[PDB]
């Protein structure tokens, strides 16, 4: 009957600021009470318990209090590592229960995609199929557009897409995307284009290779 | 050195039951609580139910009492997490945690993923992705490797086996058609490629099957060759 | 067994006693000293008195998964605060060993029959 309610939704601030979450309770539950940091891509850690003591391993900045019905938790001196999804639940009375989960995206400056795209592997066209990867690292912020080219031609059918969120160091946002034909339909055709829209350079950023890029070099 | 291990993943028929195992160590086993916590592969932490090991007294959740059932055996220091008429949402992450001496939950297992879905263990498929003839003065290259084929999730991917760690991309998988597929890159310096040899390492627990793919510059004349 | 059997016999008297701790003054006033003194509290530890109807950590009322006021810290200049020792059952030892004696009462009162015969005898 006990529920937490977590304030920011979703809260973005820049490094070097200082940041509150807010957790609200239903019912009076003293000091019980207890904060997780989880990092994407990983399990949860332990941040704060019993409302005010930090626990071991904590780096200082974090700090937290309140009192029976609402709480915070506060970081100073913001870092990127500390990108990740902070939870608090309350312990006074069972069952436990958990936060709705808060967002924590840090604010940093605009950076540009390093593309690379890659051609289908021997290995791939053995299995009779043929994927072109196209990857943009280390982009901020996160909204980007990528499509696809296939001898000048946009196709909008058969991609996927992969996006990450912000990486714990260096603050910058990460996409891939694959195309997946068959290899009749990728021999069939030379030049396979990858481009991507993010707002900060207004020429788009877009690379490629022809089948016959190879004949290129070598003039074979 | 307080530790907890989970159950390798798990996959099901719908309506099916798993049993998710959670060994314990470092402490005495019957002193300490055992609370689990379901987390929806979307969705934050949900609180499953508590088990103190001593006395075997148990309280669950009101809406997963009916779906599961809490069991430990003292002997194998071990816990135990039994669901049952699993449904499309009961896929998800299973943890296991030992709390502080003080009231927080210090001690978290790494998780157990248990995939309610009919479709069968496919093995992965490993491709390389190397550039061709392109422009190569950008400061360090990038180089890649694409798993396609395999269910269900997950895979642990390594670079180097480990030696990697910066500038390292594992980008999540995502369902197509009733089938998982990945992809990864790493940036490292142009001077170390190829010098420095690049292998990524891939590992599939439910097929038991890991894969280590060398990543070669293109040979262009393998190209007129094949 | 000696030991082991009188273990078992006073923790199944207690239990028992537990289960009706609020029909039995004789029981209610013999707990209620027993622990204020030999500050503890149940058999093997206070998680006993999760087996009294009123106490059990599954029950509607606010008394669940507590324990009675009696196996808190008496001895303080402080009043006495009946729900001193709500909702302590569920959390392990440390967390609550400063606000309640958490050691069962079977032990430390074997320990002083032991220690104290010298006197029992002449």
């Amino acid at each position: 009957d006990i529920q937490m309610q977590q304030s920011p939704s979703s809260l973005s601030a820049s490094l070097g600021d200082t940041i509150t979450i807010t957790c609200h309770a239903s019912q009076n539950i003293n000091a019980w009470l207890s904060w997780y940091q989880q990092k994407p891509g990983n399990i949860p850690k332990l941040l704060i318990y019993k409302a005010s003591n930090l626990y071991t391993g904590v780096p200082s900045r974090f700090s937290g209090s309140g009192s029976g019905t609402r709480f915070t938790l506060t970081i100073s001196s913001l870092q990127p590592e500390d990108i990740a999804t902070y939870y608090c639940q309350q312990g006074q009375s069972s069952p436990y229960t958990f936060g709705g989960g808060t967002k924590l995206e840090i604010k940093r400056a605009d950076a540009a995609p390093t593309v690379s795209i890659f051609p289908p592997s021997s290995e791939q066209l053995t299995s009779g199929g043929a994927s072109v990867v196209c990857f943009l690292n280390n982009f901020y912020p996160k909204d980007i557009n990528v499509k696809w080219k296939i001898d000048g031609s946009e196709r909008q059918n058969g991609v996927l897409n992969s996006w990450t969120d912000q990486d714990s160091k260096d603050s910058t946002y990460s996409m891939s995307s694959t195309l997946t034909l068959t290899k009749d339909e990728y021999e069939r055709h030379n030049s396979y284009t990858c481009e991507a829209t993010h707002k900060t350079s207004t020429s788009p950023i877009v690379k490629s290779f022809n089948r016959n890029e190879c004949l290129e070099v070598l003039f074979q | 050195q307080v530790h907890l291990q989970q159950s390798g993943p798990e996959l099901v028929k719908p309506g099916a039951s798993v049993k998710i195992s959670c060994k314990a160590s470092g402490y005495t086993f019957s002193d300490y609580y055992i609370n689990w916590v379901r987390q929806r592969p979307g969705q934050g932490l949900e609180w499953i139910g508590w088990i103190f090991p001593g006395s075997g007294n148990t309280y669950y959740n009101k809406e997963f009492k009916v779906k599961a059932t809490l069991t430990v055996d003292k002997s194998s220091s071990t816990a135990h997490m039994f669901l049952s008429s699993l449904t499309s949402e009961d896929s998800a992450v299973y943890f296991c945690v030992r709390r502080y001496d003080y009231d927080g939950f210090a001690f978290w297992g790494l998780g157990t993923l248990v995939t309610v879905s009919a479709a069968k263990t496919t093995p992965p498929s490993v491709y390389p992705l190397a550039p061709g003839s392109a422009a190569q003065t950008n400061s360090m290259v990038t180089l890649g490797c694409l798993v396609k084929g395999y269910f269900p999730e997950p895979v642990t991917v390594t670079w180097n086996s480990g030696s990697l760690s910066s500038g390292v991309h594992t980008f999540p998988a995502v369902l197509q058609s009733d089938l998982y597929t990945l992809s990864s890159s790493v940036t490292v310096p142009s001077s170390t490629w190829p010098s420095q040899t690049v292998t990524c390492n891939v590992a599939h627990p439910a097929s038991s099957t890991k894969v280590d793919k060398k990543i070669v510059p293109r040979d262009c004349l393998e190209v007129l060759f094949q | 067994t000696f030991r082991q059997q009188t273990i078992d016999f006073l923790n199944d008297n207690i239990r028992r006693g537990i289960e009706n701790y609020y029909d039995d003054l004789d029981f209610k006033n013999i707990m209620d000293f027993v622990q204020k003194k030999f500050k503890c509290c149940g058999g093997e530890d206070y998680r006993d008195w999760s087996k009294n109807q009123y106490h059990d950590c599954s029950a509607p009322g606010p008394l669940a998964c507590g324990v009675p006021y009696t196996c808190c810290i008496r001895d303080t200049t402080e009043v006495v605060n009946t729900m001193c020792g709500y909702k302590t059952i569920d959390k392990e030892r440390f967390s609550v060993q400063d606000v309640i004696y958490v050691r069962g009462c079977t032990n430390a009162v074997i320990i002083w029959f032991m220690d104290n015969l010298e006197v029992l005898f002449q």
